[PDB]
Parts: structure tokens; sequence; C-alpha cells
């Protein structure tokens, strides 16, 4: 982390370059155990994540990624399905471009003055993922992560992803109504209150 | 409720007509006709209906480089910069040594040129390849170098804008350091009274994509990647008004392909969509001038003429503007 | 509470007026006028209302290149550098061989130039493409090379600053090793008493974007990527003071486009916002000299003149300054 | 249900025949012939059956560069630009100093050339290597430089399109700053009446692929990576019509390889699939002229003739259009 | 506790003054004056205050290249290398042919020059663009090539250091392979007794950014990206001692902009912060020579003179060291 | 069931023999030889047993650049393109000055050359470095420039294919601008009847991988990174037929390393695997002509002859096709 802001606002090139640099600078600092460990998550990403949401892989990864703590606070963006947000209803489907100011306020009332828990192995990005990146869900996140949290980049196959473990509590603040690539998403800024 | 090409336009809307409100897609109703909204019908199978670099949603919403004209926002009209080069004056410089003459490099030519744009798109780094011909003898083919490069060729504008002098082409080397040679025979032909013509074989340019939030990059984005695609799936329409010319290309449906789902357009519908003309009393008017068939002159080539006659013999309306527009037709309209 | 285009300004704030305090957006009130705050209105559908690379939030909060004049902090005014090149002297270097002359390489011209910025922006790598003309004949169109590239053109400043000699312009090659030629015909035409004129066909450059914490990036961010868009969605207002010239481009609405949600402005309001004038006693003052319609001379071209005649014959107040400004009118203010 | 080569087409579908509806693969039925669908058989063990860079799914669905002809949609026909160079005139410039002659650089040649594409694919940066031969001696080989590079070469089209004069070629240096020399010996041989021929050795180019949201990209994707593979696993079929020539390359099965699972084709079926001909009344017609063996002339080389004679003497039907097509056969059809 | 501009120093500390203890910031007290620590106050709305690339945290902590003078650690002073070129001698070479002379290239020049740094920073790759003038006509404008590029120009030092001979400037091309020509008229003007002068229009340099570990990067970072910003938010103060000069820039507040939260400074405070002077007996001393108003001579231009004139009629103390420091004044102090 | 170097091939399969079926390796049995399969044995410690860039699994399955010959599918045979240059004619250009001669640049040569590939691989950008020698004195060593670079040298073919004229090589600078000089002494030696020979020192080129998603990349993948590896762990075997020459490199085993686990091959098995010969009645047949030791001439150098003598004296069969093949042997086969 030689030089990097809290948030790379809509900067894909700088995020990718810095994530390459940190992936290299971590790969030539780590040991062989996580070298043979992270491939398991790399090729069964859903399995180990939905298991950590037989313990050798989880323990090795937790130990190897609770050791790369970040100093500056950061802002991260990931797409999160609003099915774990106590929103048991549906908001949209994948291609229905319309969101309504009748379920927008319902989402506002559902997530308000409530600290939702969020813990588990997962994947995030370093920038605003619009116009070209995958858009699996109509809820973008704007988590704010404090100092001393786990972080590691890793190059899957010439493409770079990033893993974080979390003992988190999201603590939402507001909800924007972004329209990007002709679609109505909710951008949700949140501030971590660590337990 | 379904999207196959994932262009952020649902399949039913793309087939039955849709409009863009608040950068989002909705069904077209008759109430939006009087508000200034237009009806967009596009292909529901691929991401780009006209083949131009902007997708169906970007074209329909106008979320692209804003210098693109309004009539290119229809998905069936291709955002396409048609760039020409007009020659204004030619200078002949004989390098006779006085104190002698060389019979291979006896003359150097300064060609005054000016770039013209006529399509619905700006070419952000204009690089024409121009060959100078003299009695059928192509003297030299010169690509525009760094000195003669042109940025910001807005539609309907000239790179040396009105009130500015033409640009000077005098160098054939890639770095503008070597002057254009002319030998003794073609110098004698030029002095006899023959005139050098200038032709444009290709134009290489760039298009700006609205990357991130308002950022525009015109590096690595070349129009030559889509020149062939647009010239393949389209038909060319040219209007020659007394003061300006307008060249566009309209997407056409293929009967031989069952999986080609581009919407059917007549020639009249194609003209209206490609030109933004207004329907007054049923007729078509383009900027307060008549454009309907009975008031203009139509010129076609052999292929378009044969197709038009055969399809009119098949049809019953016996009107050129009421026949289906096929792929690869040249139509020139003069007023 | 609802933002469509992601500029961190909500739609209600953008439509009804807003101001920037401690790098956040709040509603505008009349009580904020005495402190020195200004009322801002922008487009709630477009990330960049004016077309310049800086978004509405960056322009309103002033989180940009601080050398940009404060009149461009308004989102409706385009941060857009207007760079001209003034010609101060011309030097003839005839290469006579004395111990012989060549009528194709008879002279070398060294032109003394000096850059002039008049827009509301610094243009970080000024590279003018200038053509030399005589008798209406274009001598050479040459782009400035690395010797002649003048970085840092501040607003209202010349690249050879006050007290410094003009820049020298004598090489046509990309690497400055070939001098500009003149053949004997136009050498004798210059000797006959004619004068070389210089024109600036275009000027290429860069703008400094903000990256990391306080970092300014100028590489790969060219102005020509946005010049065409700005010149499309704007109108030009030129004040001609006795000692300086001020050129601005102000975004104006389109009536034929219902989705164009840029705020409506009058020509007088546009002049006030572009030049940073002060509304005193109902009159407009810009730096202790009157600027109102009855005190200055307004000059337009043909389309703008007829536009204002139509709008005046349709209007009731019968005054120029309170009429709607629309996209593509040229205004010249002379005091 | 199972896919081995990971090309989004099931192995059973690829082996039994399939067609693409709604950009997805379904089993073929006889009722789909009346809708215009064409039967597709591919290889389930290799991703790209023909060897061209587009996969079997992209080729069958038509989701590639849309300028590719419809005949190349069948996965057994390789999208392959056959590009040649044609001389139209030769201009000789004698380099005599008149007040003297040099015996090493006595003459310069202006070669007027025109490109010709005939295969079912467009090449996006046509850089050919032309060797100028005279009396059995190769005067020079010249790769096209930036001035002679021709982009957007659609099939059946010339880079200087019909109506434009041919392109000039006069420099051998990579930057066009050195004319082609000819010494006194070949100058005298040319003056004696011997004519310069031109041949094409290699032709480099690019092809368009799909990149993320940036759509068509053409830089870094050269044909020279794939033309070796295609020319290896194919048989070349040439049609000679008095208007145009058609060169195709149809993939062939290797009998001695038990992993080569490419579909088995006869010569008649291969010609029909290569040219998109229609089989009516038993015979094959290509654009309403007959193509059957009783109406055309077939020309082979020695290896193809011996292969065809042996296979005919082994076969019982004794028809050239009914015999198995092997690898590396050259067939020319004259009408 | 709360930080807005995000420079690792809270806004309360930024407004009330701060100092650095063990690479962290604490609230400033008067007790730290005796230990040598100074008082730092900066702008809580800008990541970097003075306009220089380094953030306020790095400037206060000294965590950058240590060749910067220790008074520039104050955030309100600008890390800003002001350099010039001192021409020491001229060598002229008239290239006559003895067995002839060319009137266009009759002479060449060898300009012996030496770089002079006076700012509070080095440029790690000095590249001056200097023009050579003779009786008002500019001979040539030359940017330094790779031969004349000087690294490590430390403050108060020359690039050819003391005891070394001046550098030679003789080439105009980007690669040093073309000498500077002089025609016959300027040759005669030189030989008549007139002297060629030299001026520095611009200097291109690099600033070294320091990473978390020991790593200084000076590639891709330019001063020209920030010198406009510094000249905008800065005011120039010049000190002229007999043996050395000291040029500095101190950020000034704008009273018309409510959001310009840069700290308020007087002229005397600005001078003492920009030169690291100490308060002895109430007066100010800079290296054992009095600098106060009654002992030195202060020179300004017309605009600065008028500014201090009106501010002095408003002020009651009538002291030029107690007058408000506004944007863009030029001060020359001669002792 | 255990893989040591994770090359998709189990250790037991690699040691005891395997064949490929449906792109997965299975144990080899005697019943598979009737269907056209072959027996593959490789080294279970090195991912590339022959040193060529393709993995053992890729070589066995044939999932590489498909123009590689079928006999290089055996992992022990090295995919290695042997490229030579054959000189067909010499063009002599004497640059006498007629109206003089310079004895330092008195002659210019234009060598007509043609490339020959003999190995089992196509070499995708052929760049030969050839020296022109004259009675032992090397006149000049030229690496082929952009004009002379020939892509697509397929195995058993020439870069100017059968039917085209030889390529011309006439310049030695990188950007092809200056011809090859010959001085007075060498010109007179040429006129006296001596001839110029052409030898090839190195040939640089590329190869095709498939590491990208369904694409072939031949930029930065040079053969020069592997020819030394193959020449180290390989033994060269050359067959000389009347119409063609076939040169192969078969990897051998070292008896001084206990970890070099490559299969042991005799010279008979090596020849059969390297040329794809068929065992008919015990003898070896390649293209229907016998190559058995009784009916062929075998040529060895001195070291190979000494090795063959010392190894035959300790053998009971006294047959050259039975002795173990060693590392770095040269065997020439002439029928
Ligand atoms: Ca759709
Ligand atoms: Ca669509
Ligand atoms: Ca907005
Ligand atoms: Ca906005
Ligand atoms: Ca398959
Ligand atoms: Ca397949
Ligand atoms: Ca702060
Ligand atoms: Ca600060
Ligand atoms: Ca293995
Ligand atoms: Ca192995």
């Amino acid at each position: 982390p030689i030089e990097r802001p809290e948030d790379f606002l809509k900067d894909k090139e700088k995020a990718k370059e810095w994530e390459r640099k940190e992936a290299e600078r971590i790969e030539q600092k780590l040991e062989r155990s996580e070298k043979e460990a992270l491939e398991s998550y790399k090729k069964d990403s859903v399995e180990i994540s939905k298991y950590s949401q037989r313990e050798k892989e989880y323990k090795e990864l937790r130990n190897a990624i609770s050791k790369n703590k970040i100093d500056k606070p950061m802002y991260v963006y990931y797409f999160e399905s609003p099915e774990k947000f106590a929103f048991n209803k549906v908001i949209r489907t994948e291609n229905q471009n319309e969101i309504s100011l009748e379920k927008f306020n319902e989402f506002k009332e559902t997530i308000q003055n409530k600290l939702f828990k969020q813990d588990g192995f997962k994947d995030i990005s370093l920038y605003e993922p619009g116009k070209g990146d995958e858009k699996p869900t109509p809820l973008l996140m704007h988590l704010k992560l404090p100092r001393n949290t786990g972080m590691l980049p890793y190059t899957n196959t010439n493409n770079v992803s990033t893993l974080i473990e979390q003992g988190y509590s999201i603590k939402i603040d507001k909800i924007v109504r972004i329209v990007i690539d002709g679609k109505h998403y909710i951008k949700a800024e949140a501030s971590v209150v660590s337990s | 409720d379904l999207d196959t090409d994932n262009d952020n336009i649902p399949d039913s809307y793309e087939r039955n007509g849709y409009t863009i409100k608040d950068l989002i897609a909705v069904k077209w109703e008759d109430s939006f006709a009087e508000q200034g909204y237009k009806k967009y019908v596009s292909n529901y199978l691929e991401s780009n209906t006209a083949g131009d670099p902007y997708t169906d949603y970007e074209k329909a919403s106008g979320s692209f480089d804003k210098a693109i004209k309004t009539e290119a926002r229809d998905p069936l009209v291709a955002a396409y910069p048609i760039v020409g080069v007009g020659m204004e004056k030619l200078i002949i410089s004989t390098n006779e040594h006085a104190s002698s003459i060389n019979k291979g490099e006896s003359a150097y030519i300064n060609a005054n040129v000016r770039y013209y744009n006529t399509g619905t798109a700006p070419m952000y780094k204009v690089t024409p390849t121009t060959n100078l011909v003299l009695d059928g003898d192509t003297l030299s083919t010169i690509k525009a170098q760094e000195n003669q490069i042109g940025n910001n060729l807005s539609p309907g504008d000239t790179y040396p804008k009105k009130g500015l002098s033409p640009l000077a082409l005098n160098t054939m080397d890639q770095f503008s350091s070597r002057l254009i040679p002319i030998n003794y025979d073609q110098l004698k032909k030029l002095d006899a009274g023959k005139q050098i013509k200038l032709e444009t074989t290709q134009v290489s340019g760039n298009f700006g994509t609205k990357n991130s939030s308002g950022q525009i990059v015109t590096e690595g984005n070349s129009w030559s990647d889509y020149i062939s695609q647009i010239d393949s799936i389209s038909a060319s329409i040219i209007l020659d008004t007394e003061n300006e010319s307008y060249e566009r290309r309209v997407t056409a449906k293929n009967l031989q392909d069952p999986e080609d789902k581009t919407p059917e357009l007549t020639i009249g519908e194609a003209i209206e969509k490609a030109f933004g003309a207004t329907k007054k009393d049923g007729l078509l008017y383009f900027n307060d001038i008549p454009i309907d068939e009975s008031c203009v002159e139509l010129i076609f080539d052999d292929n378009t003429a044969n197709k038009i006659k055969d399809s009119l013999k098949t049809l019953s309306d016996k009107k050129i503007y009421n026949v289906k527009l096929e792929r690869g037709m040249n139509i020139l309209i003069k007023t």
C-alpha cells in the first residue's frame, strides 16, 4: 500500500494496476501453504465461501489473510443481493429496467436504524463496477472499512480478484437511486462498526 | 420481461416499439407523440442494431458523444461519419537549379485540401488517404501525417472551419520531411493544361466513448473496425440539397436469414427515420423543404433500379417510397 | 434523496437550485446570497451539464485545476480553453549560394509567434496547428513540435509571458530538423510587398484531472476529445474589453428534445454567469465597467440575428437581454 | 447434454446436426428447411472446427463481424480472406541530371496496384508484400507502408473501390522516403520491351473480435496466426465466374487420424456448403447458373487428380461430385 | 477527530494550528517554540494547500525528498523550483567553404549556459526551453535535448556545479544532430557589435515522490501539471541578497470566495514563513542580515503597488509588513 | 493415478505407455493399434519432455497449432522448425557515374533468396540472419528487415511458395533504406569469376500457443528461447529423399543422471517415431520406399562413428538400428 486513496471513484485502470502490484508484492511475501490453499477457493469459489458463511482450508486462509491488515480506511463496492437484507420480497428481475418509488421507500423502511450483520468469505472490488462489469443484482454497496482489516489480491487467470474476511456490521446511512447502463440500482453507503 | 441480447431493452419493448424517459426504457403510447418523443423499433437479437459502436440503449438514450446529430439516436440509423476531402488549389514548385534540372524529381506539389463531414458522427482524429491522379497515372498516395492530422470534425463542419484557409499537403514521408516528387513527363503533362485530381481512398478516425462519468477516450477506438460492418448491413441514402449534403446508412432486413430480426422499413419510413423529417398533411418535409417523391429527383444504380422495378411490379401501390428497403441499395435524392 | 446520473447531487437539488458547503450539496436559500454563495442549477440526467470533462460536483465544489477561473465553477459554463496564436514578426532566410539559387528551396521563414489564452481553463500542452498564408495561398500547415510545445497556458496569459520575446517557429518536420521552404515565385511575391498572414486551424492540448490525493494527471487526457461536444452543446459569448478579450461557452437548452433537461437561461443571465458580473441596482457590472445592452455594442451572425428578430417580434418586453438563449448562437460584446 | 470442447454446443447436437434459433442450439428437424435454416454439423472435440478464430457457436449463430459472408456461417467453411494484388500500370521515372546519369539508381518505378478480396472474411489492415519481377530476376520485394496500408477490405471489394483510381506504390523504406531503384541493365531491358510483372508473396492483416463493452477490436489479432492452420486443415475450392472469383477452404477429415472427428464431406456437398448454392432438381445452382459436373469444367493438380482417379476407381457411383473430399485438394471450377 | 480534506490531520487541529510529534500530528502549543518546533496552519478543505504535489501531512512531517529546504515544510509555502538559465559565453562558427558561403546557413552558434535554481525544491530532470534573441528578433527557441537535460539540480546550486565549466547548447533537433543556423543578415548584426541574449520561457522537470519504504519515483511526474495551480493559489516573494537569491510562493486567501479556507496571512508573516526567519527583538532576521521594512527596499509592479496603496489607506498601522496578503502580488526585497 | 509435474498425465501412464481418446489419456493396449492409435511414452518429471514449448499432453492430444506435422504428436519428437535459406540468383548493380567511380561503394547486390522449412513446425515470423561470403571473407551479415520478414513458413514449403519468384534481399540497415556495398577489390574478384555464397547463422521466429480464450498468440513467443534447449537434450536425424529433406530432433536419455527419466530409444525406434514410418514385414517404410539399413546409406560424423563403434563392439546383434540412441548424435539418412 505505497499510495492509494480510500475509494477509487470510477477508476478501473488505477484499481487494476494497484491490485496487480499488491498481488505481486503479497505473492512474493507469502508461504507455500496459502499458495496451495487459495487454489481451492479459486476453483470452488462458491463451495468454501458458502461453507465459511475439512477445516484446514478455512483455518489456513483465515490465518493467512488476517495478517495483511490495511492501514488507511477504505471504501469498497460489491453487488449484494437484497435477499439477505430482510427484504424477502423481490425488487426487480435481471433485465426489468424499472425500479419504483413504491418499493424504494419499502426498502428504506426495511433497512433503517438497524445494524445488519455481515460475516463470511467473499469477493469485492476496488472501484465503481459499471458499464462492462457483471451486474448480478439490483443493489450496489458502498461499505467503509476501517484500519486493520484483512485484505489480499489474487490473480485468478490473468484477472484479479480480492478476498476479505469480515466480523462486520454494515450500518447503512442512506440509499441513492443510481441509473447506470440503463438500469435502476440502489447504491447503499455503509460504515463498518466492528464487533 | 425478457432480454436475450442484454442491451438493457426488454424483448417485447424492442419488438413493439419503445421510448427513453429518464434514461430508462418504457412502452410507447400515443400520448408521447405530442410531447416530442419518438418511436424506436430495434432488433431484439443482437446488441447493436445498426452495427455502429454504440449499443441500442446508448443510441436510444443519447448517452454518447453529444456532437452526434439527433437523427442518429434512432437505432435503425447508423452513427457514421462520412468524411471527404475537397481540393481547393494546387501549387507546382519546379526545383530548377540556377547559377540545371533533375528528370526524376523535377517538381514539388503543395495541395490545398479541406476536410468535409456529412454523416451523423464526429471523427476525432481525421486521417485521410488521398491519391493524386494525373491522366490516369496515380502520382502518389499520401496518408495524412501529424502536421495534416485533423481533430474535431463535427458533422456538417470542415476541419479548417469556414473563414479559415485550407490545409497544405506537401509531404509523403511518414514524418513530414520529404516533399512530393513529380518527374519530367508528368510535369510536361501538367504544364500542357491537364489538371491533377485528388481522390480519397480511405479515412481513418476515432470515436469517443463515454467512459466512466463523462470521460471521453478517443485512443484505440478506430472507425475502420466498423466501416465494413456498417457498409455491409445497411443501405446508403444521400440527399443533395443546394447548400449541404447529407449521407446516412439505414439498417435493412434480410429475407434469406430467418434469424435476422431487424425491423422492416419501407423507403419512406427509412427516409423519415434517417432524416428526422416531419410528416405534414401525410407528405414528408425536411426542414421546411419538400422531400416527398413527387417533388424530388431519385437516382439509383443498376442493382437498386432492378430491385425497385421488380418489387414495384410485384407490389400494388406503385410508389417508390412504399416499397421495402433492402440491403445494399444506393439512393440519391436531389431537390 | 434520488440521483439518476451519479454526480452526488440529488435531482431535486439540481432542478430547484443548490450550493456547495464543506464539500457537500445543500439546498439554496436567499439568505446565502450575502455570504458570497452562488445559486447553481444543472442537468439531473447528464453527468456533465456543460460538456467539459469535470462533472457537475467537481465544477460546483471547485475540486479541480485551481488555475481555472472562478467563472467556470458554475456548472452551466464550459471550462474550455480558447487558444489563439498571435504573429509578431517574420524572418526571411534566403539560401543564396555565393562563392547560385534554387527556385524550389529559395527561402527559409522563421515566424515569431506568441500564444494567447482567453477561455476559462489552462491548456497544459499547447500544440497549435498553424497554417501560413499569402495571397490566399496556404504555404504550410505545421503542428508545433517539442521545441515549440508551450506547456502551461494560464487563462489570460501568454506562453512567452510579459517581458519575454516571442517563440520562434521555423521547422516543419516532426523532429525539428527540416526548415520551412519557399519557392522563388512566392519569394518574389513577398518581395513585391505582400504580407504573410498566420491562422490557427486548431490547437491540441491536455487538461489536468485529479487523481490519488492531490495528484494532477495530464497525460492521455486531451482537449480535442471534448472540443466538438462543447462546441455542439453551447453558445459562444465574447466580451471585447479595450485591453483583454473574454470568450465563454454556455450550455443552452433544446426545445425539440423533450429529454434535454438542461436548465433554461436567458442571454443576460448567461452573460452574468459566464463573465462573473455583479447585479447592482438591476444593472450588470463586470469589473467597474458597464456591460448592459444600452451601454455596449452587440454583434451577431446571420442566424443569431434572425433568431433574435423573430424572438423580439414574438416577445413583449422588446429587449435583447431577457430573451431565451438556445444552442448555437454567437454573441460579441464590445465596450 | 454433455459438452467436451466447451463451445456452448452439445456433442450429440454437433454429431447429429443442429441449427441455431434465438441464439441457442437446438436439434435439427426436417421442417426447419422451409423457414430458411441451414443444417450445421461440427466437430465436438475441437473448439474451432474450421480453424478460423471464430468458434463453432459464433460461426453458427452469426455473432461475429457482420461483414463476413453468409457462406462462412457453416462451421465446416473457414472464414478466410483470400487477398491478392493486381497491377494496373507501371510508371518509370528516369533519374537523369540535365544541365549525367547514375548506373546504380538510373530509374524509379511507380507501381499502380489494386487489392482484391475473394474469401468469406474482411481483412482490416491489408499489408501485402509485392515482389516486382523482370526477366526472372526479382527487382525488389516491398511490404506496404503506412501510405499503402488499406483498411476495411470487405469481401468481393477492392480497397480502392470501383470508381477510384488505383493506389500508388513507390517506396521501399518503412517510412516512405526512398524510391525504388533500377540500374542501367534493367532500365535497358525495360526499354527493349520487357514488362515488369508483380507477384504477391505474403499478405498480413487483422480481423475483428468482440471485446467486452468495447465491441469490435482489430489490434493484435493477426491473420498470420491462423492462415497456416487453415491452409493445413482444409481443401481449397476455387470458382471462376466471368464477373468474380470465389476462393473457399472447406475442412476435411483425416482418415489415418482416429481422433479427427470432423464431419465427412463429399466434393459436391463441400462445394454447396462453400458457395451457399441451392440444390434444386438434384443439380446444384449457384445464383441461378448451373454448377454440376456436366455443365462446368473441373481443373485439378497432379496430386488431386491421382487421388480423384484412385477414389473413383474404388467407388461405384463414378461421379466426381459424389466422392469423399480429402485434405489438401485443389479444385478449380470454370463456367 | 473529523477530517474532511483527508490529509490525516483533523480539521480542528488544522484551524487551531498543529505540529508533528513522531510522525503524527498533535495540537500546537507555545511551549514547543523553545524546542525548535514551529506552528503550522493549513487548509482543511484541500488535500494539498499550497498547490504543490505533496500533501499537507507529508509537508508537515517532512516525508518527501530531503533536498527541499526546511522552510518549505510549512504547508502555506509552496514546494516550487524556480530556475533560470544564465548565458556565460557565445561561440560562433561561420562555415565558409575554402578551396564559398551559403546565405541561409552561414553560421552556427555554441551557447555556453548554466542553470540557476532558486526555489525550495529540485527538479530531477531539468529541461529548459530557452530562446536566443538578437535586437528584438528571436533566433531560435530550443528545448534542451538529452545532452542538455540536467538531473539533480539541488536548491541553491547549478547543474554544472562550482568549478565546472558551463554546458554547451548547439542542437535544435530532438536528437542532437542538427546545429543552429544563422543567416547572413543576423550574422552581420552579430558581427556589428550587437549581443545575443537568452531567455527561459518554460522549464520541464520532475518531482520525486517517496513511497512507504525508501523509494523515490521521478518518472511520469511533472512540475508543469502543478505550476499553474501554484501560480493561481500563490503569491510570489523574491529576496535579493548580495550573494544569493531566494524565490518563494505563499498561498493567499480570496475574500470573495466563502469556501477558500486557506489560512489568513500578513506580508510579514508570509515573509518569515517563506524564508524561515526568526523574530529577534521584534524584527525579522534572515541569516545575520536585517530584513525589516526600515532596513530594506521593497519593489512591486503597478497592480501590487495599487493594492497595497488602497489597503494601506484602509489600514491604521500603515506598515507594509502588517498589510493583508492578497492573491498574485510580486514583491522584490533588496537588502 | 499420481501426477508429479501436473501435466494431465499420470506417472504410471507416462512411464508404461498411453494413448489419447476424447482428450483424456488412457492406458495403451495392443488392441488400439488396429484403429490407428499410437503408443506414447514420455518423461514423468518434465512437463515438456522434448523441450519444445508445448506440454506432453498438448503434444499427445494434438491441441496445438494444427499445422504441426502428425509425427510430432509423439512427445519424444521435438516440435522444431529447421529453417534454411537458399540463394537462387545474384543481381550486381555497379554504381558508375556517367556524364566516375568510388572504390568504397563501387557495387550494390540484390540477392534472390528463398526460405526452406524442414522440421515438424511452422515458424510464424521468419527472420533469417544471413551472411554473404566471398572466398572466406564475409562481406556483410544481414538480418531480414520488415520487407524480407516472411510469416507463415509451413513445413515442407517455401515462403515464396512453389510458383512464386524468389524474395529480394538488398538492404542491411534496420529500416530498409541503404543498399549493400561492395568495394573495388571484391567487385574485381566477382568480375574475375568468383561467386558469392550465402550462409545462414540464425533464424528467429515465433510459434503459436492457445493460452488466450480461444485464440492463437504469436507475439513474444520466440523459438530462440527453445532451440538451445532442444539442441542440448536432442539428437538430430536427417532423411534425404530425392524430392524432399526431413530433419528431426529426437530426445535421448543421459546415463550420468539418475533423475533423467525419459524413455530409452534405439536408433530404429527413433527413426520410426521421427518420420512416422510404418512397420511392414519388420522393415521400416516411409512414403512407400524402404529405409531399412540394408537398403540405405547412413552418414555419421567422427564422434558419432566412434560412439557407434564402441557401442557395437559390446552388442550381440551388431545392427545400427538396435543400438541405444545417445545425446547429441548426428545421423544422416540417404536413400
Ligand atoms: Ca434487447
Ligand atoms: Ca436489441
Ligand atoms: Ca445529477
Ligand atoms: Ca448532473
Ligand atoms: Ca463442441
Ligand atoms: Ca466444436
Ligand atoms: Ca485536514
Ligand atoms: Ca489540507
Ligand atoms: Ca507428468
Ligand atoms: Ca511430463
